[PDB]
DNA sequence: TATGACCTGAAGTGACCT
DNA sequence: TAAGGTCACTTCAGGTCA
């Protein structure tokens, strides 16, 4: 849950 | 003196019976009694017929047409009658009012002209009807999105592990570093499908967990309308990243089981018949990650309301570009189950990964476990 | 070549000299004339290839009159003020279908303190449906019979598409049969479920997805016995089943479902648009669902706990 | 196996 | 009740005047 | 000539009724 999260807020 | 009139004709009979014709009826040239039949059969299509206990190698002529009344209609088919050709009834109310009430019948009265002793056409809105404005920018918006979000995955190309060519067919750690190269690709597919989704508006109307369910329920299903858009006829491949090509023994060589690879490979060649450009694409998937049947959902009423505007949008854009193929879309919404079938079959062939004891990357694992 | 000024450039037949601004027969001049006047939008479906003649030239006008514009003639020649300016059915009727879901299902309710069955008890939901599932699937070669045009294809494809979709098919039917009632399901065998009791059978997730995805929504649109028909029968014909002899022949069936219920959505309910849509949208949500019934039907048939008849276990084998 | 036929069948 | 010769009836075409 | 118009002529929809 925690990778797709920090994916989400801003770019990759 | 010449005859004025075109005049085609000369009795090239009746595709559908053989009788004499009077001429083309319904996208074919036949007779009084098939057009009659044809149009007495779309108006009315509950009427009763009896079911051919003769088998289909039923006949056609001038006197068996009356005995099977399916027949006859199956070869009006056979003949190329179009079903669109017969005028609806509010299509045909505009036909008569017309004709009737004022023009060309009992009545002509006007300001010039007049014998009368004794006896704003264009646009009201700046219209022009259906595919309205908001619709397009929508579509064009979701396009512009798509290649965007498909550009960033052109500089991570040689980020990733070399395709081992000339290697050991009984070699173990090839399949496996075949195997880590897709599941790349697979990571490089998630992030774009992250980034996409991230740039479809409505989407971020939503809450944390509601985004993450749904984006993990539809990655699979979005990865798999992605490579049939890749997929090439002729060739019988699939070109990743515009660059790299596969073939079917190449996914043979990655480890993965036949009945994960085969109706993968029978959904890319079905979708190729539909024709479907960036935008159909394009709605087929915000729809898709708008399916609100998705597991983990707290709020699937938000999520099937902003299904809602896709879905009509998608009709709009159908019926105006083709209005000769009308099951495009029917055809179209159906695939969404092929995609839950083949993800079925994903989550076993990740199962089938499981068992082996193999690992796949963090964001996958996270994902599809 | 001098002699081409004695024929017409468009359709080559004999002209009677210049008209507007190429020789052209009176045919051309009265069609340019008459088209540039109103200055119409052809529409021509074929497309663009056509061959305009002397004897076919009015079969196409749009080519005609693009051939004609091609060869030099002008619009601002012509005179008079201008320039620039249902269903589909009988081959698969969803009259039969309906008579196929009301020869089926008999259990119906109109307009005070009356019902046919709902008694009830919590043990065992999970017996009680594979027993009614297993009583309903003779009436479900029932209803496949009275589907048009599936009788008449070869025997092995229809015991292969009936043994694929068997599942889906009971399921939109107790669903559907469900429609009055929350929560939850009735069993054609009388008895009822409620969905507490699911829970404490550990069926609970799929159950109240059923209960959430498919009757809620049917309840909430009121699909009636012809949509519900209709899309049974989507799913009844499968062109992706395994084994099939001529899987075009059942998907081509399947586009004739699609004609039949759209059309009978454009009569019934001219109000709502988005009504097919939703029907078809109904769909992929039952796929998922039937799929994860199958995963448990698997299991609860290998631990050997739940008695299982011979047909069910004829299904599932 | 064997009954899904025999019910199709008549 | 279904059927097909037969009509109503517009939109169109072109040989021949104007 | 080269523009118009007229109106015998075609077409292919639906509707009638014995
Ligand atoms: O090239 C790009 O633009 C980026 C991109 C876009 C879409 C897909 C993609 O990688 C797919 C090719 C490799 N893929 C590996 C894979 C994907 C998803 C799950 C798994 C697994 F872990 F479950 F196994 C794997 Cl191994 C396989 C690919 C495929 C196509 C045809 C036959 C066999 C495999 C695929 C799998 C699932 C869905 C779509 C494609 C890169
Ligand atoms: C949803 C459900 C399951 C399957 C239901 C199926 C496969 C058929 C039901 C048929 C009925 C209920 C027919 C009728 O009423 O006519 C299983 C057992 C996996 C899990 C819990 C309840
Ligand atoms: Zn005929
Ligand atoms: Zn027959
Ligand atoms: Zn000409
Ligand atoms: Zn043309």
């Amino acid at each position: 849950h925690k990778i797709l999260h920090r994916l989400l807020q801003d770019s990759s | 003196k010449k005859g004025p009139a075109p005049k085609m004709l000369g009795h090239e009979l009746c595709r559908v019976c053989g009788d004499k014709a009077s001429g083309f009826h319904y996208n074919v040239l036949s007779c009084e009694g098939c057009k009659g039949f044809f149009r007495r059969s779309v108006v009315r299509g509950g009427a009763r017929r009896y079911a051919c206990r003769g088998g289909g190698t039923c006949q056609m002529d001038a006197f068996m047409r009356r005995k099977c009344q399916q027949c006859r209609l199956r070869k009006c088919k056979e003949a190329g009658m179009r079903e669109q050709c017969v005028l609806s009834e509010e299509q045909i109310r505009k036909k008569k009012i017309r004709k009737q009430q004022q023009q060309e019948s009992q009545s002509q009265s006007q300001s010039p002209v007049g014998p009368q002793g004794s006896s704003s056409q264009g646009s009201g809105e700046g219209e022009g009807v259906q595919l309205t404005a908001a619709q397009e920018l929508m579509i064009q918006q979701l396009v512009a999105a798509q290649l965007q979000c498909n550009k960033r995955s052109f500089s991570d190309q040689p980020k990733v592990t070399p395709w081992p060519l000339g290697a050991d067919p009984q070699s173990r750690d090839a399949r496996q570093q075949r195997f880590a190269h897709f599941t790349e690709l697979a990571i490089i597919s998630v992030q774009e499908i992250v980034d996409f989704a991230k740039q479809v508006p409505g989407f971020l109307q939503l809450g944390r967990e509601d985004q993450i369910a749904l984006l993990k329920a539809s990655t699979i299903e979005i990865m798999l309308l992605e490579t049939a858009r890749r997929y090439n006829h002729e060739t019988e491949c699939i070109t990743f990243l515009k660059d790299f090509t596969y073939s079917k023994d190449d996914f043979h060589r990655a480890g993965l089981q036949v009945e994960f690879i085969n109706p993968i490979f029978e959904f890319s060649r079905a979708m190729r018949r539909l024709g479907l450009d960036d935008a159909e694409y394009a709605l087929l998937i915000a729809i898709n990650i708008f399916s609100a049947d998705r597991p983990n959902v707290q709020e699937p009423g938000r999520v099937e309301a902003l299904q809602q505007p896709y879905v009509e949008a998608l009709l709009s854009y159908t019926r105006i570009k083709r209005p000769q193929d009308q099951l495009r879309f029917p055809r179209m919404l159906m695939k969404l189950v092929s995609l839950r079938t083949l993800s079925s079959v994903h989550s076993e062939q990740v199962f089938a990964l499981r068992l082996q004891d193999k690992k796949l990357p963090p964001l996958l694992s996270e994902i599809w476990d | 070549a001098s002699f081409t000024k004695h024929i017409c450039a468009i359709c080559g037949d004999r002209s009677s000299g210049k008209h507007y601004g190429v020789y052209s027969c009176e045919g051309c001049k009265g069609f340019f004339k008459r088209t540039v006047r109103k200055d119409l939008t052809y529409t021509c479906r074929d497309n663009k290839d056509c061959l305009i003649d002397k004897r076919q030239r009015n079969r196409c006008q749009y080519c005609r009159y693009q051939k004609c514009l091609a060869m030099g003639m002008k619009r601002e020649a012509v005179q008079e003020e201008r320039q620039r300016g249902s269903s589909a059915n009988e081959d698969m009727p969803v009259e039969r279908i309906l008579e196929a879901e009301l020869a089926v299902e008999p259990k119906t309710e109109t307009y005070e303190a009356n019902m046919g069955l709902n008694p009830s008890s919590p043990n065992d939901p999970v017996t009680n449906i594979c027993q009614a599932a297993d009583k309903q699937l003779f009436t479900l070669v029932e209803w496949a019979k009275r589907i048009p045009h599936f009788s008449e294809l070869p025997l092995d494809d229809q015991v292969i598409l009936l043994r694929a979709g068997w599942n889906e098919l009971l399921i939109a039917s107790f669903s559907h049969r469900s429609i009055a009632v929350k929560d939850g399901i009735l069993l054609a065998t009388g008895l009822h479920v409620h969905r507490n009791s699911a829970h404490s059978a550990g069926v609970g997730a799929i159950f109240d997805r059923v209960l959430t995805e498919l009757v809620s929504k049917m309840r909430d649109m009121q699909m009636d016995k012809t949509e519900l028909g209709c899309l049974r029968a989507i799913v009844l014909f499968n062109p992706d089943s395994k084994g099939l002899s001529n899987p075009a022949e059942v998907e081509a069936l399947r586009e004739k479902v699609y004609a039949s219920l759209e059309a009978y959505c454009k009569h019934k309910y001219p109000e709502q648009p988005g009504r097919f849509a939703k029907l078809l949208l109904r769909l992929p949500a039952l796929r998922s669902i039937g799929l994860k019934c199958l995963e448990h039907l698997f299991f609860f048939k290998l631990i050997g706990d739940t008695p299982i008849d011979t047909f069910l276990m004829e299904m599932l084998e």
